[PDB]
């Protein structure tokens, strides 16, 4: 139309980019404590 | 140097804290090689 949209999915890119936020925030989030934690393992069990 | 385990001696540690006493030595810490390594170090402590 566009609209783009129809709110829900303008405002669900409420939902859909921040989704895409919850999504890139979890591979922020578990990239982040998973490298510490692995380099904390490199330290755990090499070192 | 091995600590190892005690108890003894006199606080059944006495000492106990123990960051190293101070430090972390905490480079940045920021470096994470770990080269393998190695002795531990001979470095002419072996001969202290």
């Amino acid at each position: 139309k566009n609209t783009t949209s129809s709110s829900n999915e303008n405002p669900i890119l409420r939902w859909m980019s921040i989704k895409m936020n919850g999504f890139q925030n979890e591979l922020n989030e578990l990239s982040g404590h998973m490298i510490s934690k692995i380099i904390h393992s490199q330290r755990l069990i090499l070192q | 140097s091995q600590e190892p385990m005690l108890d003894a001696d006199r606080l059944r540690s006495s000492w106990t804290f123990s960051e190293s006493m101070d430090l972390n030595y905490s480079n940045p810490s920021s470096s994470p090689n770990s080269l393998g390594n190695l002795k531990i170090l001979l470095d002419d402590k072996a001969s202290k």
